DNA sequence: CAGGCACGTGTCAGATATATACATCCGAT
DNA sequence: ATCGGATGTATATATCTGACACGTGCCTGGAGACTAGGGAGTAATCCCCTTGGCGGTTAAAACGCGGGGGACAGCGCGTACGTGCGTTTAAGCGGTGCTAGAGCTGTCTACGACCAATTGAGCGGCCTCGGCACCGGGATTCTCGAT
DNA sequence: ATCGAGAATCCCGGTGCCGAGGCCGCTCAATTGGTCGTAGACAGCTCTAGCACCGCTTAAACGCACGTACGCGCTGTCCCCCGCGTTTTAACCGCCAAGGGGATTACTCCCTAGTCT
């Protein structure tokens, strides 16, 4: 019955219709653009999300907090340049000290 | 309101299914759901008026990913996305 | 007595606040300054504690980068210590001037 | 409201410049970052409050400072 | 086709300000490309104004907000004055 | 009926309020537009454009020209620090760049 | 076509910084000048590229480079 | 022989180059490193001109102010000449690292 | 029409305090 | 190198505790059917604009040869900035009150969408002479080897 | 701290070129005049959270002492980049020709907006 489980995914279909018929983006909207949207949202989400796993376990932890979320972003080559102009509450810096400054 | 928490969750469930998400560090996450949904849409809400269309289509969204999503990002993230339409019509 | 030798204990705190997520400012001064900058634009104005919130962590942040690019600008001159000329010229560079 | 630009002590822009990494200081870095402090929440909050008079508001909410923060390209993540 | 575009407007205004001056073609094609570039400046920050306060019009107020997020220090100044005057000398005809 | 009387020349402008009212409407930023908004932003356009050309006009005479070019685009945008600071991010076709010369690079 | 990178000659990258206000250039600057070129001419027609492709054409315009210069916060004046 | 000394020359190209609004590249080289640069993306492309005049425009521009950036970078560092070290500062600091 | 959003509730991952082991710095040597 | 003394980090264990993840109810936003009309796919065509080639000029690039000035390494100095210790200030942190104002509902009215005539302003075609580019020569100003 | 030979630069005049501006014809989009649905302006009520106050505790800021190491000035080496003259060489202008596809108009059909449940 669902767009979203007749296309496979799991974020919603009708919602990200609703958003773009608001949305004053066009006129009109096709029937594949929210699936493809959706499909792309989920995408990385899950990137964000494996990342963050793997960032979180190497803290002995079991929760994500914006920390490894931080962490998880700006260690990855793609997702760093994706988004190099986001400031995360709460997420911190990088540790990196230039060679110079060391003994 | 409307929000992204149930979304984000499944699929973290299914990406690690053992690892949880606090409050504050979710909320980044539906914060990240909104920029980006505006960026495409945003991107393709241009393509239309730049070929004097009127309608949204899946080449629209598709392009819009190539154009804002770096390299090797953007490719399986086109892959993801023809997946779902193909599977979406077929049924 | 012991004294540590200059640089070593300014070589730790780096690996502190590198790895610590706290703030490093001043809650109420903030606040402060926050009412006493906005005053000038509408008097009579009221703040929700999440926008002070928000506004210390944005500010914060461009402190940090500001501060990335000073030590960056200071090492390309062969020195260690960070001068106000280093600031100006990463501002320059960085379109803020 | 007077001269609390001088609440952001000399050790909080110390550790600020930890953070980023930074050894050694002189000292009128502890006054050049007051002062582009300064222009750079003067900046961010007169839009902040542009917005806050247009939506006919007496309250600067946290989502105008956000709006503010997006227009001057640093978008800001966890307040909505 | 039928292309549109201000350079019929630009002259007027050159005419105006400075009687005994021309422009090339060269230099009207960039006062071409700052009109249309503003006009979609001001016109997507009063989108996105009006979207913020969940309205569905766009309004006098919302182009002014716009012009005084966009424009710096006297130049909005200047500006909102410019057009709250046309609008009361169009609303009285 | 009447005589037809622009609407630009209702409001004492000289740019279209007619053609900004259709783009504006044509052009997707909201489901209604207000009869004043065309008006206000034909305004705010006049005032800029006029703005520029007063000190484009200033460096033509200054280059003993009486034509307009590229170039004395580019000067008045660059000399002026608030129309610097509206278009820093804009690139000038033909309009080369400002004279300044370092201070150390000068010759002792 | 290849090696087409060395057409940006050394007198030209001279040019160029003597317009920037350069005084006395390294024997180095030639080649890192022709790769950063390089990049920021592919990062341009990349997306001039995209822009051209998705309109069903085989011509890029003026207007899809102007575009794709407006994309990357560019916004050349001029053309179109 | 009459020759003049080497800061002379330098600073009258400056003022030449910096007087006019010529284009400093040649067209017919530039030309064919963009359609070179154009083949990787799609093979059999038909460029306008007033794209690859576009093209030279924005990318002089750029690379004027990358030499600009490059020129102060250099400055600050107690130096005249200018090296790759300085236009590597510049662009990291600019954001393009 | 059913899924997604208020509202309520058990409960365990995580913060804190304290003792113990240890990688690291520094002055003679 | 080296060896011991002494700080500041990891690690293990007890001990709370408050967000986290899960039931529970409910209603409104998403789904399925059906209809109509305009946006867009497809065919066909014209011309114009891009590409390819050839020939001649010549300004620009490439190359070589001094040689002087700037980059870089080494030395010395002094003073400004870290590191530590005692003292003072104010920032959290816990409560209270208290009221301005953000937020949600109910009319209803002016305002904007929309459609049918109506016509003048802006755009395409086409001159034409004047601003501007170019050259030729002379007067002016800056530079550099010499006192 | 000047001085003249020499080279680069500004100016003054004369000549030719092409495009900026003005005029004419003609559409089609801006204007008038109406109807009509509904967006929000306003009045009204609610609760809630932002502001103010007070008391306590102790963590952090501040001021000072002191040593030391690093920023800065100076000097010496040397090497490499700039100025200038000679030799290619390929950019550039002009011309010609061919055809690929970028805009156009006609026709149709089916995809999506709208309404109801």
């Amino acid at each position: 019955k669902t767009r979203s489980s007749r296309a496979g995914l799991q974020f919603p279909v009708g919602r990200v219709h609703r958003l773009l018929r608001k949305g004053n983006y066009a006129e009109r909207v096709g029937a594949g653009a929210p699936v493809y949207l959706a499909a792309v949202l989920e995408y990385l989400t899950a990137e964000i999300l494996e990342l963050a796993g793997n960032a979180a376990r190497d803290n002995k932890k079991t929760r994500i907090i914006p920390r490894h979320l931080q962490l998880a972003i700006r260690n990855d080559e793609e997702l760093n340049k994706l988004l190099g102009k986001v400031t995360i509450a709460q997420g911190g810096v990088l540790p990196n000290i230039q060679a110079v400054l060391l003994p | 309101k409307e929000s992204y928490s149930v979304y984000v969750y499944k699929v973290l469930k299914q990406v690690h299914p053992d690892t949880g998400i606090s409050s504050k560090a979710m909320g980044i996450m539906n914060s990240f759901v909104n920029d980006i949904f505006e960026r495409i849409a945003g991107e393709a809400s241009r393509l239309a008026h730049y070929n004097k269309r009127s309608t949204i289509t899946s080449r629209e969204i598709q392009t819009a990913v190539r154009l804002l999503l770096p390299g090797e990002l953007a490719k399986h993230a086109v892959s993801e996305g023809t997946k779902a339409v193909t599977k979406y019509t077929s049924s | 007595p012991h004294r540590y030798r200059p640089g070593t204990v300014a070589l730790r705190e780096i690996r502190r606040y590198q790895k610590s997520t706290e703030l490093l400012i001043r809650k109420l001064p903030f606040q402060r300054l926050v009412r006493e900058i906005a005053q000038d634009f509408k008097t009579d104005l009221r703040f929700q504690s999440s926008a002070v919130m928000a506004l210390q962590e944005a500010s914060e942040a461009y402190l940090v980068g500001l501060f990335e690019d000073t030590n960056l600008a200071a090492i390309h001159a062969k020195r260690v210590t960070i001068m106000p000329k280093d600031i100006q010229l990463a501002r320059r560079i960085r379109g803020e001037r | 409201l007077r001269d609390n630009i001088q609440g952001i002590t000399k050790p909080a822009i110390r550790r600020l410049a930890r953070r980023g990494g930074v050894k050694r200081i002189s000292g009128l870095i502890y006054e050049e970052t007051r002062g582009v402090l300064k222009v750079f929440l003067e900046n961010v909050i007169r839009d902040a409050v542009t917005y806050t008079e247009h939506a006919k508001r007496k309250t600067v909410t946290a989502m105008d400072v956000v709006y503010a923060l997006k227009r001057q390209g640093r978008t800001l993540y966890g307040f909505g």
